[PDB]
RNA sequence: CGCAAGGCUGAAAAAUUGACGGAAGGGCACCACCAGGGGUGGAGCCUGCG
RNA sequence: CUCUGUCGUGCUGAGGAAUCCCUAGUAAGCGCAAGUCAUCAGCUUGCGUUGAUUACGUCCCUGCCCUUUGUACACACCGCCCGUCGCUACUACCGAU
C-alpha cells in the first residue's frame, strides 16, 4: 500500500501570472514555487518553495533599502516573506480572503500594503507583525497600489482613491476612465506624475503635488493614447532615467521618454517580441550604457532586450529550460534514465536524474510521441496528419511520412516485440507501420481516438468517436469484442500486464473497468469531477502491486486506484492545470505528469451591568474633573489615562457610554433592572442624570428612570443629606431642559396651524356660481365581527 | 417501518390533522381586520 | 428622531415667514405629498410629541416636592 | 382472446423561495434548580425480559 | 382505631455507590370484593378507610419550545439583530479548442 510523493518538478520559467523582478538575476514565479534565473548563463540559482503551501503564487516584490528579502502573494490570500541568502519564509501573513494580485512596499521598508481580488487592501507593520489596519474603498478589484504617509491606488472600477495613513480613511478619489476600467497604474519616482492604463488603450496622465476646505491632490491633466487597443497589463516607470515602458499582454513593448502631454510624452521605441508579454520589469546593469528591458511572457520565456536611449536588440533569452508552449504527449525510457516530452512546436527530451534538458528538436504539432525500443529514435504523429521520426544520439530527423492526409494522429502504440508501430488518425483508418514500411490497414466506423495493444501482443484495443471501444485480435483483425456503456466518447485506455483487465477512461467522467475475458464491466467507478484524460496500469508485479492504476483528469487530479479491491488508495494533488498527458516508469516506481500548468513533475445579570458601567463612568468622570484641574494649572502634557475600554470604544463620553448601556435593555427589564439597583449605586445613577439633562438627549428616558428612582427610593433621599445637592442640579437641568423642549414644540404647532390656516385661504374657491356644492380624509378600518 | 418512515418524511406526506381557521364559514377568504 | 425634526423645524419656522411657506409652490406636490398632507402630518405628530412632553412635566414637579421635602428637614 | 410482455445492460434534483449557525429576549418542565418525601439497590421467593 | 390491665430490649437489627419517581384527598399504611372474548392467579382491576411534611417561587444549573416575518386599529413602548455560503442578473478577467 505503497503512497506516492512528490520529488521532482521541472519544464518551467515564468507562468502567465504577473509581476517578474529584477535583482544580474532574474526573480520570476513558476505556480508555486518563486525562482531566481540567471540571465547571463541559463542555470536558475534558486527555488523558494513551501511544504505548507500549494496555492498557486501571483504577485512578486522586492523590498527598498534591503534586496534578500521579499514578498510573495499567493492565490489563496497568504504573504510569505522570503530571503535570497537563505530559501526560507520568515514570515507568513493570512489576511486577505482571496487572490493578493498587487504588492507594495514603504519607502524605509517597515510597512507593506497588499491589495487583494477581494478588493480589500491591507497594510502590515513588519517589526510587529500585526495586521495594522484594513483600508475599504473599491467596488472591485485593485489593480494598483503605490506609497507616496500616503498610499494611492487604482481599481477595476476606474477610480484613483488617495487614501491618507494617519487618519485611516480616503482623501481623494477621481475616476479615471467614463465607461471603461482602469487597468495599470504608474508612479514617477519623484512621485510628480502618476500615469494610468485603461481599456481602450488610453493612458489618463495626472499630476500630484508635494480638511476642512475644498482639498484638491489629483488632476487630470490629459490623456494619451498608445498603439495597441489591448486591455494594459502594466506600466513601470525607470528608477533612474526618463523613461517608462507600458504593455497590454500582447507582442508588443511601447517605450515612452519623458522630455500638452502628448508634447511632454513621445514613444521612444516599440520593441516586439516573439511571443505575448505577461510582465515586463526594468533592469539597470553596473556599467553598461543602455536599459535592460527584462521582458517574460506567458510563452514560457524570458528575455532581455537592450534598447538604446539617445532600436532594439534581443540580447539574452532564457529557453532551453522549458517547453514554450503546452506538453501534450510524454514517453519515457526503457532504461527509465531519460524521457522525451511531446509540445506544440517542440520535443524537448530531458534526464530524470539530473532535472535538465538534454536534447531540442522543432515539430509543428506533436500529439503521441513514442519511442523505438533501444531508445535510439523517436516517434511524434502530429496534427496534420503525418508521422514524423527524429533520434536522440545523433538529434536529428531522420524520416517523415504523410500516415493520414490532414487528419490528426490521435494514438501511437509501439508493439511489445518493438517492430511495428501503429498509427490510429482523425480519419476512420488506423494504419500500422513495420521498421518504416506500411503493413496493413485497418478501416472502421469512426475517428480513433486511442488504441493501445496488449503486454503479450495478442489483441488490440481501439477506441472510437462513437463512445465505443473495439477489442481486435492482434493476428488478423477480427472483431474479438466490443465494449459499450459509455455515454461520452472514450479518450483513454490501458491494458493489464496478463491482459485480464482494461480500465477505460471516458469524457463522461468515469472510468470502466473490463474484464477481457467475456468483457463484463466489473465496476464502473466515478472518480473525478471533470473529463478523465488519460489511464495507465504499473507493468510489473514484481512488486506485488501489478492490478494498480493512476488516472488523470482535467479537475487536476490524478488517482492511484486498486482494480482488484476496486479502491481509491491515494488521491494526487499539486497540479495547477489541467493534466494532459503522463507516463508510468517501467519500473513503476516513479511517474511523471504533463499538465496544462506547463511543469513536468516526477511521482516517487441587567442590573449589575448597568450598575458596573456606572461605575466605570464615574471613575471617567473623576479621571476628567482632576484632568480639568491640572489644565488649568497649567498647559504641560497631562494625560487622563482614560479605560482601554473607551480608548477601544473610540474615546466616547463616559455619559454617551452609561446612555447606551441604559438604551439596550428592553423597558421591562429596565425597570427590574432600577428596582436590583441598590442604594450605594444610587448617587452615581443621579449624577448621571443630571449629565443627560444638561447635554440634553433622551429626555423621556432621564425622566422615566429618574422618577422610578424617587418613587422606589422616596424616604431614603428625604432622609439622606448629599442628595439635596445632586437632586437640586438635577431639578434645575431637567426642568430647563424640559421648558426648552416644550417651547420649541409649542412654537412648532402654533406655526403649523398658522401656515395651515393661510394655506385653506389660499385654496378656498375662485369662482362664484350658483352650486357651493363643490365645497376630507377617510380610512377603511375593516373588522372581522 | 424504519423504511416507510423515511419514504414519508422524504416525499413528505403525513397524516397530521391540521389546524383550521375557527371562522372559515363566515369569513372564507380571510381579510385582515385593520386598515384597508 | 422626533427632537432633532422638532429643532431643525423649529429654525425653519423662525427663519422663515408665513407667507413664504404657505405660497410654497413646489412641482412635486402631487397626492400624499402636497403640502397640505405635509403639514398636516407634521402637525399630528407634534400634537403627539406636545402631549407627551407636557405629561412628562406635569409628573415633573415631583422633584420639586421631594426638594420641598428635604428643605422642610 | 388481445395489449401490457424485447435488455447502451451486468447489486450496494430544486433555489430571486435553498443549506447551516451565533447573539439577545421570552415562555415552560418533579425527564430542571430549591425544600422535603418515597422506591429500587443488602437476605430469601418467583412471573417476565436478555 | 380507641380505652383498660400483665411483662420488659432478650440471631427473640430498615439496606452502599448510584439511579428513578413524587406537589392535596397527592405520598404512605390498611383491609374487603370481583376475575367481564385482549392481559391477569407467581397476579390483575376495583372499592372503602386513615391521611401528613415540604414547594407552590425562579429560569441561576440541565434542558425543551419560541420570538428577530406575518395574524387588528386606538392609548402606550420599541426602533433598521449578526455570520458562512448557495441561486439569479450583469460586468470585465484567465487560458486551451
Amino acid at each position: 500500500y505503497l503512497k506516492f510523493e512528490p520529488s521532482k518538478s521541472f519544464g518551467v520559467v515564468v507562468s502567465s501570472n504577473s509581476n517578474l523582478v529584477w535583482s544580474g538575476q532574474a526573480i520570476v514565479a513558476a505556480n508555486e514555487e518563486v525562482l531566481v534565473w540567471d540571465i547571463k548563463k541559463g542555470e536558475l540559482l534558486s527555488r523558494w518553495r513551501d511544504e505548507n503551501c500549494k496555492f498557486r503564487v501571483t504577485a512578486i516584490a522586492q523590498s527598498r533599502t534591503d534586496p534578500d528579502v521579499f514578498a510573495v502573494g499567493y492565490e489563496d490570500g497568504s504573504i510569505r516573506l522570503w530571503d535570497s541568502k537563505i530559501a526560507t519564509s520568515v514570515v507568513s501573513f493570512n489576511g486577505h480572503k482571496s487572490a493578493i494580485t498587487v504588492l507594495a512596499f514603504d519607502k524605509t521598508g517597515v510597512r507593506l500594503a497588499s491589495g487583494s481580488k477581494d478588493t480589500d487592501i491591507i497594510v502590515w507593520d513588519l517589526v510587529a507583525e500585526v495586521g495594522q489596519y484594513k483600508l475599504r474603498g473599491h467596488k472591485d478589484q485593485v489593480t494598483g497600489l503605490y506609497f507616496i504617509g500616503f498610499l494611492l491606488t487604482t481599481g477595476k472600477d476606474s477610480l484613483i482613491k488617495l487614501w491618507d495613513l494617519s487618519s485611516r480613511h480616503c482623501i481623494e478619489t477621481h475616476v479615471a476612465q467614463a465607461n471603461g476600467e482602469c487597468w495599470a497604474l504608474g508612479v514617477s519616482p519623484d512621485f510628480t506624475g502618476c500615469i494610468t492604463a485603461g481599456n481602450d488603450g488610453e493612458i489618463t496622465v495626472w499630476a500630484l503635488d508635494a480638511l476642512s476646505q475644498s482639498v484638491n491632490f489629483l488632476q487630470n491633466r490629459g490623456t494619451l493614447h498608445r498603439s495597441s487597443k489591448e486591455r494594459a497589463a502594466e506600466v513601470v516607470f525607470h528608477p533612474l532615467r526618463d523613461y517608462f515602458a507600458v504593455h497590454g499582454v500582447e507582442k508588443s513593448v511601447e517605450i515612452w521618454r519623458i522630455r500638452e502631454v502628448s508634447d511632454v510624452f513621445v514613444q521612444h521605441v516599440i520593441v516586439r517580441t516573439t511571443g505575448k508579454v505577461r510582465s515586463v520589469d526594468w533592469a539597470l546593469n553596473p556599467g553598461v550604457k543602455d536599459l535592460q528591458l527584462l521582458v517574460g511572457g506567458t510563452n514560457n520565456l524570458l528575455e532581455l532586450y537592450n534598447i538604446v536611449g539617445k532600436d532594439y536588440n534581443k540580447a539574452l533569452a532564457v529557453e532551453l529550460p522549458g517547453h514554450r508552449t503546452d506538453i501534450r504527449s510524454v514517453a519515457i525510457s526503457s532504461d527509465d534514465k531519460m524521457l522525451a516530452s511531446a509540445a506544440n512546436g517542440s520535443l524537448k527530451i530531458w534526464n530524470i536524474k539530473t532535472q535538465q534538458c538534454i536534447r531540442t528538436f522543432d515539430c509543428g504539432y506533436a500529439l503521441c510521441c513514442a519511442f523505438l525500443p533501444g531508445d535510439k529514435v523517436v516517434i511524434v504523429g502530429t496534427k496534420e496528419g503525418e508521422l514524423q521520426l527524429y533520434d536522440v544520439a545523433s538529434a536529428s530527423l531522420l524520416e517523415t511520412v504523410n500516415a493520414h492526409d490532414g487528419h490528426a494522429v490521435w494514438a501511437l502504440q509501439v508493439h511489445p516485440d518493438g517492430r511495428s508501430v501503429v498509427s490510429g488518425g482523425a480519419d476512420k483508418t488506423a494504419k500500422f507501420w513495420d521498421f518504416l514500411v506500411q503493413s496493413r490497414i485497418l478501416k472502421v466506423s469512426d475517428d480513433i481516438l486511442s488504441l493501445r495493444f496488449s503486454p503479450d501482443a495478442r489483441l488490440l484495443a481501439v477506441a472510437l468517436l462513437d463512445s465505443t471501444v473495439k477489442v481486435f485480435f492482434n493476428d488478423t483483425l477480427k472483431l474479438y469484442l466490443n465494449l459499450y456503456g459509455h455515454k461520452l466518447p472514450v479518450l483513454s485506455m490501458d491494458i493489464s500486464y496478463d491482459s485480464k483487465l482494461i480500465v477505460t477512461s471516458s469524457a463522461d467522467k468515469n472510468i470502466r473497468i473490463w474484464g477481457l475475458d467475456f468483457g463484463d464491466c466489473h465496476k464502473a467507478l466515478f472518480g473525478h469531477q471533470d473529463s478523465i484524460l488519460q489511464v495507465a496500469f504499473i507493468p510489473h508485479n514484481s512488486d506485488g502491486n501489478g492490478h494498480y492504476f493512476f488516472s488523470a483528469s482535467k479537475d487536476r487530479t490524478i488517482k492511484y486506484w486498486d482494480a482488484d479491491k476496486f479502491e481509491q488508495i491515494q488521491r494526487i494533488d499539486g497540479h495547477h492545470g489541467e493534466i494532459w498527458a503522463l507516463a508510468v516508469s517501467h519500473s513503476g516506481r516513479f511517474l511523471v505528469s504533463a499538465s496544462h500548468d506547463k511543469s513536468i513533475r516526477v511521482w516517487e445579570m441587567a442590573g449589575e451591568r448597568i450598575a458596573e458601567a456606572l461605575e466605570l463612568g464615574m471613575t471617567d468622570l473623576n479621571t476628567i474633573r482632576e484632568w480639568e484641574e491640572a489644565r488649568q494649572i497649567n498647559p504641560n502634557i497631562a494625560p487622563p489615562q482614560r479605560n482601554p475600554i473607551f480608548v477601544a470604544l473610540g474615546n466616547i463620553p463616559a455619559e454617551t457610554y452609561v446612555l447606551n448601556t441604559l438604551q439596550k435593555i428592553k423597558p421591562a427589564s429596565l425597570h427590574d433592572a432600577l428596582l436590583v439597583l441598590p442604594f450605594s449605586t444610587i448617587p452615581s445613577l443621579l449624577t448621571f442624570l443630571n449629565l443627560f439633562a444638561q447635554r440634553e438627549l433622551n429626555v423621556p428616558l432621564t425622566c422615566r428612570i429618574l422618577f422610578f428612582v424617587l418613587k422606589t427610593h422616596h424616604k431614603q433621599i428625604v432622609a439622606s443629606r448629599t442628595m439635596r445637592a445632586t437632586l437640586e442640579k438635577v431639578r434645575a437641568n431637567l426642568r430647563a431642559a424640559l421648558r426648552r423642549q416644550k417651547d420649541e414644540m409649542g412654537f412648532n404647532i402654533a406655526a403649523l396651524k398658522v401656515v395651515s390656516m393661510q394655506l385653506r385661504d389660499k385654496s378656498v374657491r375662485e369662482y362664484v356660481d350658483e352650486t357651493w356644492e363643490e365645497k376630507v380624509r377617510k380610512r377603511a378600518f375593516a373588522s372581522l365581527s | 417501518i424504519e423504511e416507510l418512515i423515511k419514504r414519508r418524511i422524504l416525499a413528505g406526506e403525513f397524516d397530521e390533522v391540521l389546524r383550521r381557521r375557527p371562522d372559515m364559514f363566515g369569513n372564507p377568504h380571510g381579510v385582515r381586520r385593520g386598515l384597508v | 428622531t422626533a427632537p432633532v425634526a422638532q429643532r431643525v423645524l423649529w429654525a425653519l419656522f423662525k427663519s422663515h415667514p408665513a407667507n413664504k411657506l404657505s405660497s410654497l409652490s413646489v412641482k412635486g406636490a402631487r397626492g400624499h405629498k402636497s403640502l397640505n398632507e405635509v403639514l398636516d402630518a407634521i402637525k399630528v405628530y407634534t400634537e403627539r410629541h406636545y402631549k407627551r412632553i407636557e405629561e412628562l412635566v406635569d409628573e415633573s414637579y415631583l422633584v420639586e416636592y421631594t426638594l420641598r421635602e428635604m428643605d422642610a428637614l
